């Protein structure tokens, strides 16, 4: 009856459906493939247009080799291992050039096996005329003809805030941070703190955050006013989203006291430094605050909620309502593949390729482009 | 011997069951916490006093049928590797796994393993295993068990450099 | 249980002061210059054993989250054998193994403390 | 760092690793887990407003309670009522196909949220799920002895994948954030309803909340321990 | 122990008592703050008893009450006299103390500083809660008996 229970002894069968497919190198090979087909697609299009020479799709040609004495031929990981040749494929941009008072560029190493490599097709009997055994999972590159493996980068989970207690011995007592982060276009990793100031029995428990390029901390209540928040309560409804909770709030009363000295964004902005300052802030908000979310203009109250919802989470903390964060829980730790990782260096190299073009213009006052920068880049 | 597994398997089993009441004791709040300690820290102390109690009569049980033939009870008598511990964990129960001086923590909220209900502190999930080298782990069994191993491994390299330092 | 209030025009906080010709408590705005009387004489409350957190996260939904346990007992009121229990939400260190109950069909809380000190529960 | 933490369940293999130096820094995937590879969030973050998620921008906290709030890759999009309703729809459209395998979701029922991953670098492994729509009895595996034969079917011709029994929601991939939400079963048959001596002693199947059952126990193992025999009749180190 | 006291079980309780470190903290259910401008008549209908029992054989409005477990006080070798008293010679001569008598079915103090009160009246709780040493030496936290 195929609509019967099944047993534990039928599981198995389940999982050979499952490495059939996926093999036990899956995570290697897919990490890879997306850099390729889409987030390499993604990189080249960011702060590539210069000021008007703009860069468009992108082109993976099959493992090649550039020889002297000889023409263009196509390289196999076999010959490659062999004379200790880099086991690449041909990267070509297609630029437009307008003007405002298709072309080659580095080779990209490819993974053993993913969808360029020749073998991520060929079957049985033509792997063994291409003197690659048909066991070979191949999930490495090809490199001076030593076959070298991506380590997968173990890294905690960015863009998620956690609590955290800290030592007897500190003038702070409770924490939360966050690893804010852009997924995808510079992705800056500018940290977020809310500190609580002071222990259990000290005279008034202060709450101040960290915010980047500012030499101070700044009480919550400056901050939100700076958000054009300006009334308690108004601000108080961002953190304490419960108005029986008269323990939260009775600890936010120390914070109401620090921002007595500033009634109005325009104060609110300024404290942290006119016209230079304020102006200097606001960016600051905008741009280098709580970037993930948004880094746009009209999001400021988006921001307020959230920098609510951080000292709420804080405070849950320090009422003993909820649990210090676990560090070492694995959710909250991601693992940078091949892929990842050659895309962090595919950016800064290609930063460099557009920051030399440019170079190359301004002294051109009146093909141009180094595709060593990106295959060196790669290979070292 | 076969009278021996059961005379054990019920050394465990009411092992269990004083592990059982002073639970319902505690979630009945009739528990008086001792001097210092927390009625949680107290519960905890009395609950692996318990199963390492129950463990160790286990093993004098296996211990005891092991004949003057046993090779393994030899190689004790005569001083040349082999101890209790070894015996009871390999013939009888393996023991409580533990961790930090504790029983394996919540990592999990409010919980062990994804297997389990929240606010579980039977022995099954914190980390007690019950049966022997030669009975097998259970899965549950297999990862604490691996969690303390691991800490055993961790110390003993630090245990290895400290003393090193010390030493020169 | 000391809530406080906000000053009415700019939605700020209030701040007690005392009307030494009355012996009155009065709340005053020190934004601009409100002022009001006080609700309670009660102006600060500390609590050194709280009891608020016990109950928590008990939501409507709540017998719908698997990982909670469940014992078949009867609520005080709906005699109902549908309960999803579990230990206080406190996470202190001197918190009690006590239960906590949900009935499932009438919603209502009971613990297994035989010692009940609550009326709210909370 | 370096302790084999409670988590690392079913992704990181318990036993292999380097001993001393980078021990515990090093680790090995378990045969059955991968690795989250990044998606488009912006088709989802649409989809909730168009299912309540009342924007945050007007969350009136004291005139909304028992909303939940909404989270997308940690950021905090807004507000709503009865999730409970929204996060059926996602669940199939995640066992549909329509939403991607990849992209976890957890709702912290008491804690009142609803959060969504896409992040890259995810940890997570396959579940059968048990989802108990029946009549015939109470909760079991979608997956049927049937399923099965019409996949040792195409093992013989050597037409029904793994991807197959992943579109007709027969199994899911959880990470490690969304099992913090789960009740998973060990077996399936002794955990869904005289005793030989020489065997193991086992607990019970005190569950009728069960929604995910492990493939099988042996998959936490990585390629190393997964060539010892009988490692659970083997000491710890 | 000294030499001829070693078997006294109940020596050893004296010694532990005079030795471990409490608080006032430790005894403590809650403290609060009241506004009571008439020292003749509580706002709280509670201490009416403890107000006109003051008088058997300067102050401020605002009223520092606290309320003490009754079993915190009779495990550690505790009454509301020695409490009170000790609470009450750490602020000497500006600060007055105030405390129902054992026998009252509710353990309590209720101070008063001797123009901004509120906020004495909480440096205060703190310094009684954390600083107050009732009964015990410094550092000595905890204290076991061992035969
Ligand atoms: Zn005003
Ligand atoms: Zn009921």
């Amino acid at each position: 009856d195929e609509s019967a229970p099944i047993t534990a002894e039928d599981s198995w069968a389940v999982i050979s459906a499952f490495f059939r497919e996926k093999g036990l190198v899956s995570q290697q090979l897919d990490s890879f493939n997306q850099f390729v087909d889409y987030t390499l697609q993604d990189i080249i299009c960011e702060d590539s247009t210069l000021i008007e020479i703009s860069f468009g799709k992108i082109y993976v040609t099959k493992p090649m080799v550039n020889e002297s004495d000889g023409v263009t031929h196509a390289l196999y990981p076999q010959e490659a291992r062999l004379r200790n040749l880099t086991y690449s494929s041909g990267l070509f941009v297609d630029v437009k050039k307008r003007t405002y008072e298709k072309v080659f560029i580095g080779r990209l190493p490819i993974m053993l096996r993913s969808k360029n490599c020749y073998l991520s097709e060929a079957t049985e009997s033509d792997l063994y005329k291409l003197k690659e055994c048909p066991f070979d999972m191949g999930g490495y590159f090809i490199i001076n003809g030593s076959e070298k493996v991506l380590i997968a980068q173990e890294r905690s989970a960015g863009n998620i805030v956690q609590v955290f207690k800290k030592a007897a011995p500190s003038p702070i007592s409770h924490v939360a941070e966050i690893r804010s982060a852009l997924e995808k276009g510079s992705r800056f990793i500018s940290t977020l703190q809310v500190k609580l100031y002071g222990r259990e029995g000290s005279s008034a428990r202060t709450i101040k955050a960290t915010l980047p390029y500012i030499k101070q901390d700044i009480p919550i209540v400056i901050i939100f006013r700076a958000l054009g928040i300006i009334p308690d309560g108004e601000i108080l409804e961002h953190i304490c989203y419960d108005v029986n909770d008269w323990q939260m709030l009775e600890m936010l009363k120390p914070c109401v006291e620090d921002g007595f000295v500033i009634q109005d964004r325009e104060t609110a902005l300024d404290f942290i430094g006119k016209e230079k300052r304020i102006q200097y802030a606001k960016d600051i908000l905008q741009k280098e605050f709580l970037p993930h979310i948004t880094q746009l203009e009209g999001f400021e109250s988006r921001k307020a909620f959230f920098l609510g919802y951080m000292i709420n989470r804080l405070l849950l903390c320090a009422l003993d309502r909820k649990d210090q964060d676990d560090r070492d829980h694995f959710g909250k730790k991601r693992l940078d593949l091949a892929g990842p990782l050659l895309a962090q260096l595919f950016k800064t190299l290609f930063k460099k390729l557009t920051k030399d073009i440019f170079r190359y213009m301004q002294r051109t006052v009146e093909l141009a482009i180094n595709a060593k920068t990106i295959t060196s880049g790669l290979k070292y | 011997d076969g009278p021996t597994m059961r005379e054990i398997t019920e050394t465990i089993a009411e092992a269990k069951k004083k592990v059982l009441d002073v639970t319902k004791e505690a979630q009945a709040n009739l528990l008086t916490a001792k001097h210092g300690m927390t009625l949680r820290e107290s519960f905890e102390d009395n609950v692996v006093r318990f199963l390492n109690e129950a463990r160790d009569k286990a093993g004098r049980l296996a211990e005891v049928n092991l004949k003057d033939l046993n090779n393994v009870k030899q190689m004790v008598m005569a001083g040349s590797k082999g101890s209790f511990i070894n015996i009871a964990q390999m013939s009888a129960c393996v023991g409580q796994q533990s961790v930090e001086g504790k029983r394996i923590a919540f990592g999990f909220v409010d919980r062990t393993l994804p297997h389990f209900s929240k606010d579980d502190y039977s022995p099954e999930s914190k980390g007690f295993v019950e049966n022997s080298y030669l009975r097998g782990l259970t899965p549950q069994e297999f990862f604490f068990h691996a969690m303390g191993g691991r800490e055993g491994l961790i110390d003993t390299a630090v245990k290895t450099a400290e003393t090193g330092y010390i030493q020169r | 249980m000391t809530t406080f209030r906000f000053c009415r025009d700019c939605n700020n906080m209030l701040y007690p002061r005392e009307d030494k010709e009355n012996n009155r408590l009065l709340f005053e705005c020190r934004t601009c210059s409100y002022v009001e009387e006080a609700g309670s004489p009660l102006v600060y409350r500390h609590e050194l054993i709280t009891n608020i957190g016990e109950t928590a996260g008990v939501v409507q939904d709540i017998g719908s989250d698997p990982t909670l346990p469940r014992s078949d007992r009867e609520c005080p009121k709906c005699h109902s054998r549908e309960n999803v229990f579990f230990q206080s939400q406190q996470r202190r260190k001197d918190t009690s193994m006590v239960l906590f109950f949900v009935c499932l069909s009438c919603s209502h809380i009971f613990t297994s403390d035989q010692k009940n000190k609550r009326t709210q529960f909370s | 760092p370096r302790q084999l933490h409670n988590t690392h369940w079913g992704l990181v293999c318990p036993a292999e690793t380097p001993e001393g130096q980078a021990c515990g820094l090093v680790k090995n995937l378990s045969l059955m887990s991968c690795i989250s590879v990044g998606t488009d969030p912006m088709p989802i973050i649409t989809f909730l407003s168009e299912w309540g998620m009342e924007p945050l921008e007007d969350y009136v906290p004291h005139q909304s309670p028992d909303a939940t709030r909404v989270f997308v890759n940690g950021v905090w999009h807004g507000v709503h009522r009865n999730p409970a309703r929204l996060m059926e729809t996602l669940r199939t459209l995640r066992r549909k196909g329509d939403i991607n395998p990849e992209v976890s979701m957890i709702r912290d029922i008491r804690e009142k949220e609803l959060k969504i991953f896409t992040d890259a670098g995810r940890v997570y492994r396959p579940l059968f799920i048990v989802e108990d729509d029946e009549s015939l009895g109470h909760k079991e595996l979608k997956v049927r002895k049937g399923h099965i034969a019409k996949l040792m079917a195409t093992e013989y011709q050597d037409e029904y994948t793994w991807s197959s029994l992943l579109n007709e929601g027969l199994v899911e991939y959880i990470d490690a954030e969304e099992e913090e939400s789960i009740l998973i079963a060990m077996q399936p048959e002794d955990l869904e309803p005289d005793v030989d001596p020489a065997k193991r002693i086992r607990v019970s199947h005190h569950a009728t909340t069960f929604t995910h059952c492990e493939i099988h126990p042996s998959m936490i193992l990585g390629v190393a321990a997964s060539i010892i025999p009988f490692p659970d009749h083997n000491q710890s180190p | 122990l000294e030499p001829g006291h070693a078997a006294d079980q109940e020596q050893a309780k004296l010694i532990r008592s005079a030795i471990e470190h409490t608080t006032l903290k430790s005894v403590t259910i809650a403290s609060e703050i009241y506004y009571d401008p008439d020292p003749r008549s509580t706002v709280i209908p509670e201490d009416e008893e403890i107000i006109q029992l003051h008088f058997s054989l300067q102050q401020s409005p605002w009223l520092l009450r606290l309320e003490l477990d009754r079993a915190a006080m009779n495990d550690k070798d505790l009454t509301m006299g020695q409490v009170g008293e000790r609470i009450k010679q750490t602020f000497k001569n500006d600060l007055f103390v105030i405390w129902s008598e054992d026998n009252d079915e509710k353990l309590i103090i209720r101070c008063r500083v001797v123009a901004e009160e509120d906020h004495m009246l909480k440096k205060i709780e703190n310094t009684m809660l954390e600083n107050i040493t009732l009964r015990g030496v410094e550092n000595i936290e905890r204290v076991v008996m061992m035969k």
